């Protein structure tokens, strides 16, 4: 792919996203999300291969199905209101098929299969572009629309996030699948706060996406895709394999971490609307997503794997390309706790 | 074989290499300096300082002043023939019960 | 030793639950990566929740 | 060691009355815009919990093609 | 599933066993059809027969499992005279329990079964009446 | 050699100057919480002529 | 979620199209003009919840 | 959302002009502080990757990156302090409004009373 | 207290920037200098605490725990030398920091005046422990070990999140003071019972109780010698103080759910007393016999009277520097012997006659002899049983006697009988370890002529 291509399509997927979130009009959002889909099928496919093109065809079929039937609730919300601005939607038909669209979009169970075969199936870079931004739009989607969200199906789709997401990963080895089920999990806590409070919503938004680029942007330096592949790493540069670490258990919910400050917050807001069982069992399935993390650190910081030979040579050479704000989102993913207050300036 | 893993060395001997060895370093200067800082500072300043500094703390729990204001009471009371003792903590006129 | 602390101590609590977030793992990721399946699954999900979500 | 490493008890005692009636009164604005919180999305006659509507500017009052509009 | 469980919450506690029990069978038999479903559309039958197998063994395991549930702690609250009371609803999970494990053939998911089961049921019960909410209403 | 001496010796000031930091910090933050100073019902008392504060 | 570029700009991108009773070429009304526009005088300014209520 | 639709709220402005009343935090606020600190840590990270001297080399971007952290810390706490002023100041107003929402209560003194007591034995 | 949290955050970069030869004299010198510096913290009020700023306050409680763990870092630091002499600079660098890290974070835990903030502190605690077992144990099974020890504090440990916010949200403040003076009576209704139990089993998991411990004994026989040292010392005290400070808001359901948990910690004490009787490990001996005093402790705060909570704070001070004593010791015979087996090398009193002494003084002290704190705390103790109830009496004696019955018999099979003929690499001992043993042992004595100190705030 020529690189001005590939930069003009980037540049067209973020002006669908910026569309979508700037666009008062159900026509106009509608529109932003075909474009992005359209502008981000070949960023999937860009390094040719039978995978990637099952790749992009699942996730091509499963978007044109969720666009299909928010266009449908958008026409049914027409009917029976007469309006094309987005606001409490009008009838409860129209709102329970729109959500449905959102929650196939996000990957909210039981929608979730495509996010760790199209995970696997596309690269490191593509992966972390799809999960950041194809996460970003549907969520402002949401928190637009938020104050007509049946809590009752909302928190049965984020709560089958959450298990779903840590039973997955509790049973894959791939790193790729390993981050689309931590994916899941994160998008179940944040649509389990999200009908309570937006703010908290972006603030684990925000959090997710720090932590999800870091750990990305680690794996993409240390070129690991297997958990074998990145126990070698500790011979050729521990730096990376500590940080891998620490970030880590910054995404496990650990204090005194970054991670805990969503869960934290999601929590109290919760308990002040007289919730209790939601909130403690979605703070006791976490501990999965800890474990497979937890477990993932052993093979790569915490113990010593067997290397191989040519890992000399590998050690004679240099890395050459630089990460763009890789320390940046390692310390923003590590040591924001004391700064939590912050999210007032977030509303 | 599975691995080229090297044989398990054996442990080293501090007393081999130094007989006056106290069991903090391989150097002997570092390993005297060492055992010279450990023992002086805990045992002399931690140990002995802080004990007489925690003998000699000062009386701020009110032990010697709960005792003369105790002796003092007990005065006035058997002096005037009051009990030593009074029945309640509370005045019974400040409180109201329920009627 | 052995009765209490070995055996029934251990299974109650962290044996047990073990077992049960394998035999839960293994049913979730044990797909096949079928799209015809999966969406049979998703008409499935969107037929309860139109149907039995008021 | 009294006059050396520490202070008076009316030092303690006056910090404790000032950290005591700090913590009280932040507990009670707590409670207070709780209350307030929920009142005002309870109702909606409160600057918070303002969800839009449509605005009057756009609507078009020159005289259309038929007299009933 | 809301009328299903406004038909249960309907029928008294102690009183209308047999209604009790046909209503938690109903309960039963929509989860089993919904689990027999999603198990046919993830994980294909051989064969038309296998999957009409499939799905009556989890109906007929569900339904069972509620049948028992309801019969048990409306006896339970009936012979005890002392309705409101979390023991029922936990020997009618414990039984439920009992009766999955003799369905599987196996005596450690039964005890397993039994325990868990019983524990959420008293879980339910002691929310019904203290006035616990799983999915609160938006209120703050 | 003297500036070897201190180019090996000089993180020997960090904890002392650390713990003369964490004093000054102290009487700051205790600087702060004078809302009762000479108020209290138990040790209300009149000012000496040579004095502005009863405590620092 | 929505950054009001619109409103702060003064721009007209889709405002146009939100409702019926907006600006229609050669001023043709729409089938519930009325009705529509004495809807949003009434709901403007109140909020969602009033508006509602 | 409780915030977002508040009357005379221009949208993307990150500080109005009504934020202009409350005292600008101090340059040596503690906030501030752990801001640099946070820069100079991303700092030897950067080091630390690039495989460089931690704590000797690259003193002009460990200086940059304090700086720029610093910078951003010293906007989100003006940013900050405005929202939750207004917060309160709403908060206030509406408490005033309501007074029949947010009324007195009596306050009998613990002789007044009546509280049972449970004895630990 | 910023006295004393500055200059833990000063030997971060002081370790960090010292000389590779010179890292653990700087660090056992401003350690102990820290140590002295907070050993101010004791001069406490008899009415009130210490109230330094809205942050931090100290107590008659908190004092010896910030004096013990301030106490107990040097010597961790001594231990590391021990067993660290051929790992790299930045290694030895790193663990020094995870120690420092952990003392700090038990300095701030101790020294909270919010519960919130104490929560986050005494969860943050987990990950320097973690790191530090998992990545310098010697065997297999410290990742096993680590896995079962921070899932173990954290399935206690959330619910009791859930309960602070739900706590905050109903009543205002979480400020400790607030929650004393303005606390309310606890209605017996099942949702307070399920509060009660969040709190509680939070604080009981990480004591540990009962049929909650099996993570003691595996994170402390695979952990290495500072990771034990700290793990029986002070991060066992974490539920302890955590329960004499959560006890305010709960009563008087306290005395209505304590029946449970006082049974399984009699009980406990019992069986793992009997467990001490039959091990082929020396560290599972010693862990066990940390949980048996750690349930009699829990036994103290549950009953929960004036003359209960002194011997809790004074047992608590007591069995953290008799178990680090008692780990100290088993870490010397392991490194010379390279096993845990305690059968293995006998006649250790023929071949070290003051690591012999060291042995007797220890297991004297562990099975409460008088007038050491150990016998005064244990003692405050069965007297309060004693009061609740008449049959405490008899547990409490068959645990006594059980517990004398196992101390002296680890010390007959490790020091006396004949020597073990095939193993001739029995150096004598160092005086690294002779003045760490001196060190664990003299401040017990000190602490046995001055009892009131580590009486607790009840004094
Ligand atoms: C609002 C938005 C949504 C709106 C939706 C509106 C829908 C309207 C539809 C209108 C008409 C549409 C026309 C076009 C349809 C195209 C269908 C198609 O292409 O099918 C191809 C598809 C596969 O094509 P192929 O690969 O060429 O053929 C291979 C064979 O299928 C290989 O088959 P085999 O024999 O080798 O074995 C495999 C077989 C194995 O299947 C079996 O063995 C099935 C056994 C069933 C036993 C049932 C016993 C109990 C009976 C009911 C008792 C209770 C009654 C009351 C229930 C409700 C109470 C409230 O698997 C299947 O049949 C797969 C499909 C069925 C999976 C099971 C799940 C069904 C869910 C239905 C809804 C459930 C809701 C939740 C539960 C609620 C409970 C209260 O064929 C089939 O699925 C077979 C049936 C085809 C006709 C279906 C007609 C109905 C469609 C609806
Ligand atoms: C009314 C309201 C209803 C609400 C929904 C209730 C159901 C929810 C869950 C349905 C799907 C469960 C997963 C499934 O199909 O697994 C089987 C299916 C195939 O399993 P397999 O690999 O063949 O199993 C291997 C065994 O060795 C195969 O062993 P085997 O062939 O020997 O099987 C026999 C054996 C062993 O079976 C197995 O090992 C597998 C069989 C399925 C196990 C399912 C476990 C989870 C149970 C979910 C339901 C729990 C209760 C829900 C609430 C009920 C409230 C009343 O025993 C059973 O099968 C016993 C089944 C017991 C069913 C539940 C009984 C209690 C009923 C409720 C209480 C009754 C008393 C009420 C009193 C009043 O699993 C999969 O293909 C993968 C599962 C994981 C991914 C699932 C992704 C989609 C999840 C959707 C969940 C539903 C969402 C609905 C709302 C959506 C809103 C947007
Ligand atoms: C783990 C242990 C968890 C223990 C949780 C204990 C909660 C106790 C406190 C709440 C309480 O008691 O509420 C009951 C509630 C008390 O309130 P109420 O005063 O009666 O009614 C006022 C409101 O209407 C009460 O309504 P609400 O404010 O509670 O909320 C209503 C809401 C919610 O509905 C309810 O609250 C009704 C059900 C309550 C009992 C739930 C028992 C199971 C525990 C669930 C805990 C939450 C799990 C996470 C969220 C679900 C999604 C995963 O929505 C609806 O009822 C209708 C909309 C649809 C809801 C979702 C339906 C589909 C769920 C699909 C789940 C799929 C899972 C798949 C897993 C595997 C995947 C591979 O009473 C009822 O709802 C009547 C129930 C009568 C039958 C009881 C049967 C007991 C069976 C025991 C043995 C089960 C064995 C299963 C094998
Ligand atoms: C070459 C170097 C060149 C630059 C040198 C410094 C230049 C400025 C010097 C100066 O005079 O600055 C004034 C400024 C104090 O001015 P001030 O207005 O008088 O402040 C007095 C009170 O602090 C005023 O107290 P307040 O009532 O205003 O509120 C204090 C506090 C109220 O909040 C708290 O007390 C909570 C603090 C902890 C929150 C998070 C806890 C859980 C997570 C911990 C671990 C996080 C990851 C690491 O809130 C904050 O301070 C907010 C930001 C907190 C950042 C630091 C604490 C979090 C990290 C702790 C790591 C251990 O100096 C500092 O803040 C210096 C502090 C650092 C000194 C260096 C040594 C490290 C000490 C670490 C202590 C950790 C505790
Ligand atoms: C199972 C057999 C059994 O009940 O043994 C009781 C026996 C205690 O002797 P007990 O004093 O006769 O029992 C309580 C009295 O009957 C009656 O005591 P009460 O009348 O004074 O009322 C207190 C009762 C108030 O009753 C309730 O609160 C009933 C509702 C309980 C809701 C579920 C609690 C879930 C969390 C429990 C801990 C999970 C870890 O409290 C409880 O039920 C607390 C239950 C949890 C105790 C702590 C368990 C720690 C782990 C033990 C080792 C596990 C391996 O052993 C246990 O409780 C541990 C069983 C472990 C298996
Ligand atoms: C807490 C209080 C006690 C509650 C826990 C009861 C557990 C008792 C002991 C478990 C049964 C003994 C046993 O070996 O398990 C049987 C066997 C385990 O498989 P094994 O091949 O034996 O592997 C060993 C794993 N331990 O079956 C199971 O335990 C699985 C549990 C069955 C799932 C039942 C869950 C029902 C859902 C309840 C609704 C929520
Ligand atoms: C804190 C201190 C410690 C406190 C806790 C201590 C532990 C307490 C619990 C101990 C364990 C009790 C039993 C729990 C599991 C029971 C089920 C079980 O073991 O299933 C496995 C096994 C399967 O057997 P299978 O493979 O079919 O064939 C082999 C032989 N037939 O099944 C069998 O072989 C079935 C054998 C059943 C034999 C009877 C069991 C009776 C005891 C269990 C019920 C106790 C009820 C207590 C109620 C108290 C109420 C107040």
């Amino acid at each position: 792919m020529n690189p001005i291509i590939y930069t003009t399509l980037i540049m067209t997927v973020m002006s669908g996203t910026m569309l979508v979130m700037i666009s008062s009009h159900w026509l106009l959002i509608w529109i932003g999300f075909e474009m992005n889909l359209l502008a981000m099928i070949p960023v999937l496919m860009k390094n040719f291969n039978p995978r990637a093109t099952e790749a992009a065809t699942k996730y091509f079929l499963t978007q044109a199905t969720a666009s299909m039937m928010l266009m449908m609730a958008i026409i049914i919300n027409l009917l029976y209101s007469g309006q094309w601005t987005i606001t409490k939607m009008f009838n409860p038909v129209a709102m329970t098929m729109m959500t449905m669209a959102l929650a196939m979009k996000l990957g909210l169970s039981p929608f979730h299969f495509w996010v760790p075969e199209v995970t696997q199936g596309i690269s490191l870079q593509a992966g972390l572009l799809l999960l950041t931004w194809q996460k970003l739009a549907p969520l402002s989607v949401l928190c637009q629309i938020s104050q007509s969200i049946n809590p009752n199906l909302m928190l049965t789709m984020a709560m089958l996030s959450i298990l779903i997401g840590g039973w997955g990963g509790l049973n894959q080895t791939q790193l790729r699948k390993i981050m689309a089920y931590s994916s899941i999990a994160h998008m179940g806590w944040m649509t389990a706060v999200l009908p309570y409070n937006t703010t908290m919503t972006i603030l684990n938004l925000l959090i997710y996406i720090t932590m999800t680029l870091a750990m990305f942007m680690l794996l993409i330096h240390s070129s690991a895709t297997t958990t074998l592949s990145l126990s070698h790493t500790w011979n050729k540069m521990p730096v990376i394999t500590s940080l891998m670490m620490v970030t880590l258990l910054s995404m496990g919910g650990l204090p005194p971490l970054s991670g805990f400050m969503p869960k934290w917050m999601i929590i109290q807001e919760m308990t002040k609307n007289e919730s209790i069982i939601m909130p403690t069992l979605m703070a006791m399935t976490a501990l999965l997503n800890l474990y497979f993390y937890m477990r993932l650190a052993y093979s790569s910081s915490l113990t010593m794997f067997p290397s191989t030979n040519n890992m000399k040579m590998k050690w004679q050479f240099e890395h050459t390309k630089q990460m763009k704000l890789l320390p940046t989102m390692i310390v923003l993913s590590t040591l924001v706790l004391p700064m939590t207050p912050a999210l007032s300036s977030l509303n | 074989i599975r691995l080229q893993e090297d044989p398990d060395p054996e442990d080293e001997n501090l007393y081999e290499k130094n007989p006056d060895s106290h069991g903090y370093d391989k150097d002997p200067i570092v390993d005297l300096w060492n055992m010279r800082v450990v023992f002086f500072f805990g045992f002399s300043i931690v140990l002995v300082l802080g004990s007489t500094f925690v003998a000699y703390l000062p009386d701020y729990r009110m032990q010697e002043w709960a005792r003369r204001e105790a002796e003092r009471l007990v005065k006035y009371r058997e002096a005037n023939g009051l009990p030593l003792m009074e029945s309640n903590c509370f005045d019974p006129n400040k409180i109201q019960l329920p009627e | 030793s052995s009765l209490l602390d070995l055996i029934w101590l251990e299974t109650i609590l962290p044996k047990t639950t073990s077992f049960i977030q394998m035999k839960m793992s293994i049913m979730v990721s044990n797909q096949k990566g079928l799209i015809k399946l999966y969406f049979l699954s998703f008409l499935i999900t969107i037929m309860i929740s139109m149907t039995l979500f008021n | 060691i009294a006059r050396t490493f520490y202070d008076g008890p009316e030092k303690n005692y006056e910090k404790t009355m000032a950290i005591l009636q700090i913590e009280a009164e932040k507990a009670e604005l707590r409670l207070k815009e709780l209350e307030v919180r929920r009142l005002m999305r309870a109702r909606g006659d409160g600057p918070w919990y303002q969800y839009p509507t449509i605005d009057k500017a756009l609507i078009d009052h020159s005289p259309k093609t038929t007299p009933d509009n | 599933a809301k009328t299903l469980l406004h038909k249960y919450s309907d029928i008294p506690e102690g009183t209308e066993c047999h209604r009790k029990a046909y209503a938690s069978t109903s309960i039963g038999g929509a989860t089993g059809l919904i689990v027999s479903a999603y198990s046919i559309a993830l994980k294909p039958p051989a064969s038309f027969l296998e999957g009409v197998a499939r799905t009556g063994r989890y109906t007929f395991t569900s339904a069972a499992i509620g049948a028992i549930f309801g019969l048990t702690s409306c006896i339970s609250a009936q012979v005890r005279e002392k309705p409101d009371d979390p023991l029922n609803y936990f020997i009618g999970g414990c039984a439920g329990g009992l009766t999955l494990g003799a369905r599987t053939r196996s005596y450690g998911i039964g005890a397993a079964a039994c325990a868990y089961m019983g524990l959420t049921a008293a879980l339910v019960k002691m929310g019904q009446l203290e006035g616990w909410q799983v999915f609160a209403e938006p209120k703050v | 050699n003297v500036l070897q001496i201190v180019r090996d010796h000089w993180v020997h000031i960090l904890v002392p100057v650390g713990f003369v930091f964490g004093c000054y910090l102290d009487r700051r933050s205790d600087e702060k919480l004078t809302a009762f100073r000479n108020k209290s019902l138990l040790f209300k008392r009149e000012l000496r002529p040579n004095e502005e504060v009863t405590w620092k | 979620p929505f950054f009001d570029v619109q409103k702060r700009l003064g721009l007209d991108l889709d405002r146009w199209m939100t409702i019926q009773s907006a600006e229609q070429p050669h001023k043709i009304p729409g089938r519930c003009h009325a009705f529509e526009k004495e809807w949003i005088e009434c709901a403007h300014g109140i909020g969602g919840i009033r508006a509602e209520k | 959302t409780m915030m977002s639709g508040r009357p005379g709220r221009v949208p993307l402005q990150f500080l109005p002009n009504e934020a202009r009343s409350l005292p600008p935090p101090k340059l040596t606020d503690p906030r501030l502080v752990y801001m640099g600190f946070l820069g100079y840590c991303s700092g030897l990270i950067d080091n630390a990757i690039r495989r460089r001297p931690v704590v000797s080399a690259g003193l002009h971007r460990q200086l940059l990156y304090v700086t720029s952290f610093v910078f951003f810390g010293y906007y989100l706490l003006k940013r900050q302090d405005y929202m939750y002023a207004l917060r309160d100041h709403d908060m206030f107003a509406y408490v005033k409004s309501h007074p029949e929402d947010f009324p007195e209560k009596d306050k009998k003194t613990y002789g007044e009373i009546l509280e049972e007591f449970h004895p630990v034995r | 207290m910023l006295k004393i949290i500055i200059p833990t955050t000063m030997l971060l970069p002081m370790t960090w920037m010292s000389k590779h030869n010179m890292i653990w004299i700087n660090a056992t010198v401003h350690s102990l200098l820290i140590s002295l510096i907070s050993l101010s913290l004791l001069n406490q009020l008899g009415e009130n605490s210490l109230n330094f700023s809205l942050t931090f306050f100290s107590d008659s409680l908190s004092a010896p725990l910030l004096v013990l763990t301030t106490w107990l870092l040097p010597l961790m630091l001594m231990a590391s030398q021990s067993h660290l002499s051929k790992e790299t600079t930045t290694r030895k660098k790193l663990y020094i920091t995870m120690l420092i890290l952990l003392q700090l974070f038990l300095i701030m835990t101790f020294t909270a005046t919010e519960l919130i903030l104490f929560y986050i502190l005494f969860e943050a605690t987990l990950v320097p422990t973690l790191i530090i077992i998992t990545r310098w144990g010697n065997q297999t099974e410290r990742l096993n070990a680590g896995l079962y020890f921070l899932f173990y504090t954290l399935a206690g440990s959330l619910p009791l999140l859930v309960a602070l916010v739900y706590i905050q949200n109903t009543t205002g403040s979480l400020n400790f003071l607030i929650i004393h003076y303005w606390s309310h009576p606890l209605s017996n209704s099942w949702s307070n019972i399920f509060m009660w139990l969040a709190c509680i089993m939070a604080f009981m998991v990480k004591m540990p109780l009962y049929g909650l411990h099996l993570w003691l004994p595996k994170a402390h026989v695979e952990a290495p010698i500072a990771g034990s040292m700290v793990l029986a010392a002070v991060l066992l005290k974490l539920g302890g103080y955590g329960m004499m400070r959560i006890t305010t808001i709960l009563n008087p359901l306290t005395n209505y759910m304590a029946y449970p948990f006082l049974m399984l910690s009699m009980w406990g004490m019992i069986m793992t007393s009997s467990i001490c009787l039959r091990q082929t490990d020396l560290k599972s001996l010693i862990a066990y016999s940390s949980v048996s005093h750690m349930a009699l402790v829990i036994v103290a705060i549950m009953i929960q009277t004036p003359w209960s909570f002194m011997g809790a704070t004074a047992l608590m001070i007591a069995h953290g520097l008799t178990s680090s004593m008692l780990f100290c010791l088993a870490n010397t015979n392991y490194e010379r012997v390279h096993s845990r087996t305690m059968i293995l090398a006998r006649g250790l009193q023929t071949l070290l006659p003051l690591m012999a002494t060291w042995w007797l003084v220890a297991s004297l002290t562990n099975l409460a002899l008088p007038p050491s704190i150990n016998l005064i705390g244990e003692l405050f103790i069965i007297t309060a049983s004693f009061s609740w109830s008449n049959i405490t009496i008899i547990l409490m004696g068959m645990n006594m006697m059980i517990t004398a019955l196992y101390s002296l018999y680890m010390l007959i099979t490790t020091q006396r009988g004949k020597y073990t003929h095939h193993i001739n690499n029995i150096k004598p001992s160092f005086t690294r370890e002779n003045a760490l043993m001196a060190l664990h042992i003299l401040p017990l004595l000190l602490l046995t002529l001055n009892p009131k100190m580590i009486l607790g705030p009840l004094y």
